């Protein structure tokens, strides 16, 4: 078969969605990924970058 | 930023009053109690107002 079993069209924003999950840590400003402050500093990669 | 402590100072005040003002802020998952006070210092006053004067001065 074609591998496009899959099909995708972009759209206008028709309507707003609420995924801006809040984070209260720090947020690893690379990878989004929200780690707690006590892990500033802390000497390890515990963000990814 | 939020509301001023805009308050009356009753008769109850004097002489002296304290302000303790304080909040628990949940942090990340482990909660604080955050505070501080002032000694509020009061005008002396008595309640009843009361005078006394001899009429014929």
């Amino acid at each position: 078969c074609n591998f496009s079993d899959k099909e995708v069209e972009d759209c206008v924003t028709n309507r707003p969605c609420r995924s801006q999950v809040r984070c209260e840590g720090f947020v690893c400003a690379q990878t989004g990924r929200c780690v707690n402050r006590r892990l500033l500093c802390n000497g390890d990669n515990d963000c990814g970058d | 930023s939020y509301q001023s402590i805009n308050i009356p100072v009753t008769q109850n005040m004097v002489p002296s009053s304290r302000l303790l003002v304080y909040y628990i802020v949940t942090g990340e998952q482990t909660a604080e109690l955050v505070s501080d006070s002032v000694w509020l210092n009061i005008e002396e006053k008595c309640g009843n107002q009361l005078q006394v004067h001899l009429s014929p001065d």
